[PDB]
């Protein structure tokens, strides 16, 4: 397990893993506010 | 005798297994053959041997249990809506479904599911580790999975509850004769698969076909040709 | 309590980890979870929550099934939200936001009474320093235990081993729950009394979903 | 596939010449093998009570070979109007 | 002799080595101190021969790598066969094939998106698939998407068999060295059960289920009221009226009168006018021959039985008095080298592909398949350039052989020596008529533009002008569509349309036509010719001169993959075989540019179109007889005429094409400077950046470094390649799909 933990804990896995947090993110905030370019309310 | 002996294969093989007839052309019981530790391919003589006479168990139960409805619904033994070929029970839909059981034949794949995974999975693991399933409880009747050194034969209360084989030369000639018959069925079952493909028929019909017209109903004629 | 246990398959080796010592511990571990012992007391307090909460769940479900069928005005236990929002004098939206409110104060108590073991029981919550005090890792005691049954250590661990597995038990009833509902459109006692009426019939081959149907021949 | 027709007395003719071939000289058996022509050779496989070098893999080898040399000079025969 | 070596538990399954990212090389198992190390680890990841000198766990590696690649492909097709299940319009277009566009992919409406699912028919929406899965689906007898439901859980189910299999056959039993070196069991199984058991077995299931269910598709019938594959399998009624031969029930067969199957394994040239595409009995019939070839030539080699061929003693035997020891030590070079099977198998499948792009163009072997311009053309192209990239690959791999693999003492007076003795005379040769090629092509076609830019259309190399007609070429063309006439009398017409003969149209589409070769068409293969030719003399120098030249005569010592030798000598820059291979990649990638350009204009003026009661009616009008032989027409006919839909495809489903297309070309200039410039400018401008984060404290442990030469010349063929096939494969669907 502890092998594994630090086989996650490579830079290419937490890479991923923030490219999957932060897309899902932006991609649920353009789909909840569909088209935004102004900053209002 | 020996029936078909290669040379050049008994140099890897004493005889020491109920049949060993000197057969083996492409080389499958040769100790070089997955060699090292561990479980390794299985491609090896202990897994060999196993698979071997459970295959001729099984075969010898499915021979058995495609001659007996046939023949016994041929006399006035069994009735005739039960003696139905052995596909057409429920095994294959397209052969038929004996729609006359007490359960669906689904419901009975699942029983058979969890009573025979139970089943090969102690097995199994007793193949692996022998004797272990004498030792964690199961209901109390645990001396009767005390095995052998052979998991091929375990013998115990209920595996060998006649006792037959007590001295060497009778145990070594049923196992001879368990092999041969084993062997014959797997024949047999072979046949059978092949005959219900290309007859839509019986095996016992087949018979009956071959031996009222030899030349007329054979592996010829049943292909077409003449 | 372990060496010469039952495990979960006869002739098993049991991992190095699972000594025996928790309870319900059977030695099942193929994806070697749990490994760490951090990481084995956060597994421990997860099924122990999970359990609790997945027998209450299937407790409240097979009481409202049983006074549906019974008599009583319950609906089943899937869309019950829908008629409970519809007769709950609190509107949605502030019913999660108040159960949320009033859950993150025993959750952070938990969290934190498992990280550090016996920290809730020094008086900061309103002078509470015996009680609040974990006397396990995910077996708290105190206020929690009011009856004094498992002060003895035999009476403790097989109270341990019944509640683990009965809660193992409860998180396959709401499987079964969530399937056979999907499969069947009923509640869980109306399968029951169905499996009942005729075993050798109904079963899960007749519902049309689970085992499918293409040439129906 | 008629039994007496010409096709299948052809083919067995040259099925049975093969056979008989091989175990005196002309076609390459396990103990004859060389560049052009027949040299001594070992076994290996047991005859199965065969004299000389006529073992099971003979048989089967020079046999397909016998049905695929019939059936190309039937068919042969018969794209020229022939049996 | 032949046996089963394989060794029980060699390699422990644990996570320990997943930890360290740098462990099957001793110089990345040191840990990373620069950032090249992380290249490098991504660089001799699966270099194997590398990693240990060890023959054994190099196979075992090659082989559990394979059974990898086999569970990705199997991956890939389950995928394809689930989208085609649940996010396609696959039943919709089996109604009516020539009016609803095959569409497999759906995309998710997030940022307005949701415009690429444009209106391909039948209540549908959806990208317009160009791969040509449809017609492959209605050629297998395909008919609801529970079959390709089915599909996709077997494939799933035996890509996981497969990962298995590689797990298994690695760590759990490793096959030996002399388990791999069985070279002839290998080609007897491959040659028997691989391709001749598979032929047999997609023989069976088109005579079995895929021929019954396709007539009664060009019958008419609706799909849904065609029987199951099943029924025509065990009911010989239904196969039974439908072919009357299988009425007498495989007595034909073993009767030796296979003449009565003469209506389900027919010869029957050309295409089905019904759906434009191959006669399904034809291929049927074909993939039985093809079957019963393979297993004759699958016991050819001697393995265990006496019997068979010996490929040592077939090589050995073959010595010509001009070539001293004839293929001698050639046997122990492709047992013991893994570099040359390589690119033995790499030169061969690119080829095969070259063949499969070219013969599928010619006769598309599929219902459907040649109204849909797009697929035809995507299909083309894609083994187009997968070929080209195998036959690149093979000229690689056979340098790395030449650094590493080869033995001088095993290689005295055979073939290979002989060639590397006049290696010189070779690369001379291949110079010379490359340049003779390129001047009597280039020059030609700069001559074409010079007289037409001065005024003198009769002074052109036209086909008004100056005939260079392809005298060679319309003779066989003449003779192949005079084959079924005296030569073939068996075949009911020719075997392809290209030759000549009528026009097949489906759905008022032209499906094949008769294609005409003229000036523009001998100038256009004779450029094909020669940019092969180049390519040829690049990698033949890279992978003869890899070992020593006189220039530099240590060249082996130096390794396979070296970036120089410094600038001695004048400068020795891109002087290793990995750079020979590099400056090929570019030179394959211009040579199959121009191919598939000629192809994209010869299919779009002389063989796709409408037909009409008038005539047929091209898509460009056939310009190709007079605009071709100028480059200002393949400037302005081809290259300006078209890619109007690229540009003009905004607001539209086609609009990501046209995305694509920009970010293509920003891809290609992306490329240059790491093509350009160097290392050490980089390396300073890194320097200084260095400097600037060790102000602020933000200097990585690591320390940070410029690409090196060859690392560098990697990223700039990589992404000038991606950037070129990009455009390429975004102007040709947009053009295909918006006009075809
Ligand atoms: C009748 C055809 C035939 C013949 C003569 C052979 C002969 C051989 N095979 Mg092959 N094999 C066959 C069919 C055949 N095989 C089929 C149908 C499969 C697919 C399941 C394989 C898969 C296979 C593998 C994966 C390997 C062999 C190997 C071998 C060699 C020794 C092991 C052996 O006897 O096979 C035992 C294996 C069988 C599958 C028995 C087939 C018996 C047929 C069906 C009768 C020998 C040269 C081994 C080898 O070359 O080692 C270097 C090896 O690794 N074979
Ligand atoms: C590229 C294909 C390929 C090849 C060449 C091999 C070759 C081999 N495997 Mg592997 N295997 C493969 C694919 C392959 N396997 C796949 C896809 C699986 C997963 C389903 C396995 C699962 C597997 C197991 C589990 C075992 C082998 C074993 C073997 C060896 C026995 C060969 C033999 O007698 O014939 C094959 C023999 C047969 C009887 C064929 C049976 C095929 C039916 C259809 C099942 C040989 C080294 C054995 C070994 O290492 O022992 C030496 C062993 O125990 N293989
Ligand atoms: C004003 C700043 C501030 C903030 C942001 C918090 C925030 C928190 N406190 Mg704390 N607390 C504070 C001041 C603060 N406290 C002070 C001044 C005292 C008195 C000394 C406490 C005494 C206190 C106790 C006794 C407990 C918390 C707990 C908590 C948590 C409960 C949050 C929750 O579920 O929502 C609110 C509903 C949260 C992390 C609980 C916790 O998780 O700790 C284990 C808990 O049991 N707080
Ligand atoms: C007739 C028997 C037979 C068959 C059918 C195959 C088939 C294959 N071999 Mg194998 N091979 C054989 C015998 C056979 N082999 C023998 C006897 C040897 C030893 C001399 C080898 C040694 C060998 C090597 C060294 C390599 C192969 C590889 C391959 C694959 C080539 C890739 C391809 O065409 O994709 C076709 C793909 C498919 C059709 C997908 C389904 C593949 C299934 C799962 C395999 C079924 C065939 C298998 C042999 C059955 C026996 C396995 C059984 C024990 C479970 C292919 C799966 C390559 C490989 O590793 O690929 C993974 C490779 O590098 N073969
Ligand atoms: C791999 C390819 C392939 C396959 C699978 C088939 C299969 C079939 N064809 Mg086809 N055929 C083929 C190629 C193929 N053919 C080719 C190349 C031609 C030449 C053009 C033909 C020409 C042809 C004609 C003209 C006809 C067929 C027919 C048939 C069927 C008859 C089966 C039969 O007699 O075979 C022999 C099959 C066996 C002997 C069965 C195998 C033995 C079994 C599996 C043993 C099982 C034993 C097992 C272990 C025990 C039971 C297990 C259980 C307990 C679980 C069958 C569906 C006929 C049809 O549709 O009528 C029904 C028909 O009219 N075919
Ligand atoms: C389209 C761009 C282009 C062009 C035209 C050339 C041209 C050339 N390169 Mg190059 N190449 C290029 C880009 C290009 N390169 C790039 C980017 C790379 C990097 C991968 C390479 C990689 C490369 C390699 C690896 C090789 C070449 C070779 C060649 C020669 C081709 C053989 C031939 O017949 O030339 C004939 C000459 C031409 C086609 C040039 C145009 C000639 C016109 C028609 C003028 C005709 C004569 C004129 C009338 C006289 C002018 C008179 C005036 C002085 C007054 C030629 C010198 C090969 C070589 O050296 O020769 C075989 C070789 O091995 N090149
Ligand atoms: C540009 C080259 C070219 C191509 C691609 C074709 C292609 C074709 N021709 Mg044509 N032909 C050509 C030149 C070509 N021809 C020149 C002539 C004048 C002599 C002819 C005369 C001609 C006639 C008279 C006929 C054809 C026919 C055909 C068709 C089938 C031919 C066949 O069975 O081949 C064999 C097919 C194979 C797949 C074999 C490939 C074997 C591979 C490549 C390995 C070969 C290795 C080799 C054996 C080793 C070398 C041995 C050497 C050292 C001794 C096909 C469309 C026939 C037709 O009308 O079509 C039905 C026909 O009747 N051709
Ligand atoms: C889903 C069901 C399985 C859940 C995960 C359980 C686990 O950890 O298994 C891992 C087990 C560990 O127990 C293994 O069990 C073996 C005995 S036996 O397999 O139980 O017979 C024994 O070697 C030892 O206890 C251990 O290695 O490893 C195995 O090899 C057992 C079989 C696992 C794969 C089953 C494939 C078929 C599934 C059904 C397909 C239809
Ligand atoms: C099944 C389950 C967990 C299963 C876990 C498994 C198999 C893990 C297996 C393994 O880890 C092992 C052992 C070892 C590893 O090496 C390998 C794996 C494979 C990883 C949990 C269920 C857990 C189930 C729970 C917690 C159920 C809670 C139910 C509640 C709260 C009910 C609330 C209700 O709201 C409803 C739903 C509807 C309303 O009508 C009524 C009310 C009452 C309102
Ligand atoms: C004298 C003697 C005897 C006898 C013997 C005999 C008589 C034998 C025979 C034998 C034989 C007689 C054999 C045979 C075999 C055969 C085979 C083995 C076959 C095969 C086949 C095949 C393989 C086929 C194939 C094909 C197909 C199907 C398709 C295509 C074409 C072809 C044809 C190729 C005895 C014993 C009594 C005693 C002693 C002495
Ligand atoms: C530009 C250039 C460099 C400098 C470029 C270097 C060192 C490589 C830089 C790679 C970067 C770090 C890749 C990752 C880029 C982004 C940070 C990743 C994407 C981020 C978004 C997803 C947010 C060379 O080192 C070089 C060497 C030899 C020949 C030509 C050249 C060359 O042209
Ligand atoms: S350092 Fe660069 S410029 Fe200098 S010889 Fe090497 S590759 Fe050429």
């Amino acid at each position: 397990m502890k092998d594994f933990t630090t086989y996650l804990s490579t830079a290419p896995v937490v890479g991923l893993g923030w490219a999957i947090f932060t897309s899902g993110l932006l991609i649920e905030i353009n789909r909840f506010f569909p088209d935004p370019l102004v900053f209002s309310f | 005798l020996y029936v078909g002996s290669d040379a050049a294969a008994l140099k890897y093989l004493d005889g020491t297994l109920p049949g060993d007839y000197g057969f083996d052309p492409l080389g499958l019981l040769d100790p070089t053959v997955s060699n090292g530790q561990g479980a390794g391919g299985f491609v090896n003589p202990r897994w060999l041997q196993y698979s071997e006479v459970i295959h001729a168990r099984w075969a010898m139960l499915g021979a058995a249990g495609c001659i007996a409805p046939e023949i016994l619904g041929k006399a006035g033994v069994i009735p005739a809506e039960t003696a139905v070929d052995w596909f057409r029970t429920g095994v294959i839909p397209p052969a038929g479904v004996y729609k006359d059981f007490w359960a669906d034949p689904f419901t009975l794949f699942f029983i058979e599911v969890v009573a025979i995974q139970f089943a090969e999975l102690k097995r199994l693991q007793d193949y692996k580790n022998p004797g272990s399933q004498s030792r964690q409880y199961f209901l109390g009747l645990e001396g009767l999975f005390k095995g052998s050194d052979n998991p091929a034969y375990p013998g115990g209360p209920f595996f060998n509850f006649a006792n037959f084989g007590k001295t060497e030369a009778e145990m070594k000639k049923l196992k001879l004769n368990e092999i041969k018959n084993g062997r014959l069925a797997m024949l047999a079952m072979f046949g059978y698969g092949a005959q219900a493909v290309i007859t839509g028929d019986g095996p016992f019909d087949n018979l009956l076909a071959h031996l009222a017209d030899p030349t007329g109903a054979n592996l010829i004629t049943n292909l077409g040709g003449k | 309590a372990g060496a010469d246990r039952p495990l979960w398959s006869p002739g098993s080796q049991p991992p190095a980890w699972l000594d025996g010592s928790l309870a319900g511990d059977y030695g099942f571990d193929p994806l070697h979870l749990s490994e760490e012992p951090e990481m084995r007391k956060w597994m421990v307090q997860a099924e122990l929550v999970h359990a609790r909460w997945a027998m209450l769940g299937v407790a409240g479900i097979l009481f409202t099934s049983i006074a549906a069928k019974n008599g009583a005005p319950f609906p089943d236990w899937y869309d019950a939200g829908k008629e409970a929002i519809k007769t709950s004098p609190a509107p949605l939206g502030s019913l999660i936001f108040t159960e949320l409110l009033l859950f993150g104060w025993v959750e952070t108590k938990r969290l934190y009474d498992l990280r550090n073991p016996g920290s809730q029981g020094d008086g900061s919550f309103l002078g509470i320093t015996d009680g609040l005090k974990g006397k396990e890792n995910g077996y708290p005691g105190g206020l929690f235990d009011p009856m004094g049954m498992s002060k003895n250590e035999a009476s403790f661990k097989e109270a341990k081993v019944k509640e683990i597995k009965n809660g193992r038990l409860a998180m396959l009833a709401f499987v079964g729950f969530i399937a056979q509902h999907h499969a069947t459109h009923k509640s869980p006692i109306d399968n029951l009394v169905d499996h009942v009426a005729d075993p050798f019939h109904v079963t899960f081959a007749t519902n049309g979903v689970s085992v499918p149907h293409f040439t129906e021949f | 596939g008629f039994i007496g027709s010409p096709t299948n007395l052809i083919m067995v003719a040259s099925t049975g010449a093969c056979l008989f071939a091989s175990r005196f000289g002309l076609a390459p058996s396990v103990r004859k093998v060389a560049q052009p022509l027949k040299l001594a050779d070992r076994e290996v496989i047991q005859t199965t009570g065969d004299p000389a070098g006529f073992t099971a893999t003979d048989v089967l080898a020079m046999g397909a070979a016998g049905h695929a040399i019939g059936v190309g000079i039937v068919l042969g025969l018969k794209g020229i109007g022939q049996l | 002799k032949v046996k089963i070596a394989v060794d029980r538990n060699p390699v422990e399954t644990n996570f320990e080595k997943w930890a360290k990212p740098g462990h099957f090389s001793r110089a990345l198992a040191k840990g990373p101190n620069t950032t090249t190390w992380i290249w490098n680890l991504h660089a001799d990841a699966h270099d194997f021969d590398n990693h240990t000198s060890d023959l054994e766990e190099i196979s075992r590696k090659v082989f559990s790598a394979h059974f990898g690649q086999l569970g990705i492909i199997l991956i890939w097709l389950s995928g394809m066969y689930f989208h085609g299940a649940r996010f396609s319009n696959y039943e919709g277009w089996l109604s009516d094939p020539t009016h609803i566009k095959p569409s497999a992919q759906v995309v998710w409406p997030i940022v307005g998106q949701e415009i690429l699912n444009g209106d391909v028919g039948g209540g549908f929406q959806g990208i317009q698939i160009t791969s040509g899965f449809f017609q492959l689906w209605r050629a297998s007898g395909i008919t609801s998407e529970l079959q390709l439901y089915s599909t996709a859980i077997g494939g799933l189910v035996l890509a996981a068999a497969c990962f298995f299999a590689g797990w298994f056959h690695y760590h759990k039993a490793a096959p030996k060295l002399e388990w791999f070196q069985n070279v002839e069991s290998m080609l007897n199984h491959h040659l028997a059960g691989l391709l001749g058991l598979g032929s047999l077995a997609w023989a069976g299931h088109q005579i079995h289920v895929s021929l019954p269910v396709n007539k009664l598709l060009d019958a008419g019938v609706d799909p849904k009221e065609i029987p199951l594959p099943h029924e025509f399998l065990l009911n010989q009624s239904i196969i039974a009226d439908l072919y009357p031969s299988f009425s007498k029930g495989l007595a034909p067969f073993f009767t030796l009168n296979w003449a009565e199957y003469s209506d389900f394994l027919t010869f029957k040239g050309g295409l089905n006018p019904v759906t434009g595409g191959l006669w399904l009995s034809d291929t049927a019939h074909h993939h039985l021959a093809i079957a019963v070839l393979f297993l004759v030539a699958g016991h050819q080699y001697r393995t265990n039985w006496g019997i068979g061929h010996s490929i040592k003693d077939i090589l050995e035997s073959h010595k010509g008095p001009f070539t001293g020891n004839g293929h001698a030590g050639l046997y122990e070079i492709l047992t013991t080298s893994w570099h040359a099977q390589l690119a033995i198998n790499l030169a061969l499948f690119g080829s095969l592909s070259i063949i499969v792009a070219h013969h599928m163009y010619a006769m598309p072997p599929y219902p459907y398949l040649a109204t849909d311009y797009g697929t035809q053309l995507s299909l083309f192209t894609h083994h187009m350039w997968i070929g080209g990239f195998c036959v690149v690959g093979a000229g690689a791999h056979a340098a790395i052989f030449m650094v590493r693999d080869y033995d001088p003492t095993n290689n005295y007076n055979n073939l290979l020596d002989r060639v590397i003795r006049h290696r010189d005379a070779i690369i001379s040769h291949l110079n010379w008529v490359s340049i003779f090629l390129g001047f009597h092509s280039f020059g030609l076609y700069i001559h074409n533009d010079t007289m037409s830019a001065l005024g003198r259309p009769q002074d052109m190399f036209s086909d008004t002008a100056i005939q260079l007609q392809p005298v060679f070429a319309q003779w066989i063309q003449n003779t192949h569509f005079t084959a079924p006439q005296l030569t073939a009398p068996n075949a009911l017409a020719a075997t392809s349309l290209t030759w000549g003969g009528d026009v097949v149209a489906v759905g008022g589409k032209v499906a094949m036509m008769p294609i005409a070769l003229g000036t523009s068409d001998f100038l256009v293969h004779h450029i094909h010719a020669f940019t092969i030719h180049v390519t040829v003399l690049i990698l033949l120098k890279g992978v003869l001169f890899a070992r020593s030249s006189r220039l530099i005569p240590d060249k082996a010592n130096l390794g396979f993959r070296f970036p120089c030798d410094g600038p001695g000598r004048g400068g020795t820059c891109q002087v290793s075989a990995w750079d020979h291979v590099f400056l090929g990649l570019f030179w394959m990638y211009n040579s199959l540019s121009i191919v598939i350009f000629h192809f994209s204009w010869k299919m779009q003026s002389d063989v796709w179109g409408t037909v009409t009661d008038s005539g047929v009616s091209h898509i460009t009008g056939g310009n190709f007889a007079q605009s071709a032989n100028t480059i200002n027409g393949w400037l302005r006919d081809f290259l300006w005429a078209q890619s109007s839909q690229v540009i003009q495809s905004y607001g539209s489903a086609l609009s990501a094409y046209g995305l694509m297309f920009l970010g293509a070309h920003f891809v290609w200039a992306f490329s240059l400077m790491f093509l350009f410039s160097g290392r050490g400018y980089w390396q300073e401008l890194i320097e200084s950046i260095v400097w600037a984060h060790n102000k602020l404290r933000v200097a990585p442990s690591i320390q940070p470094r410029a690409l090196s030469i060859t690392q560098g010349r990697a990223v700039g063929v990589a992404h000038y390649l991606l950037g070129g096939i990009a455009t390429t494969w975004s102007f040709f669907l947009a053009r295909i799909i918006a006009v075809g």
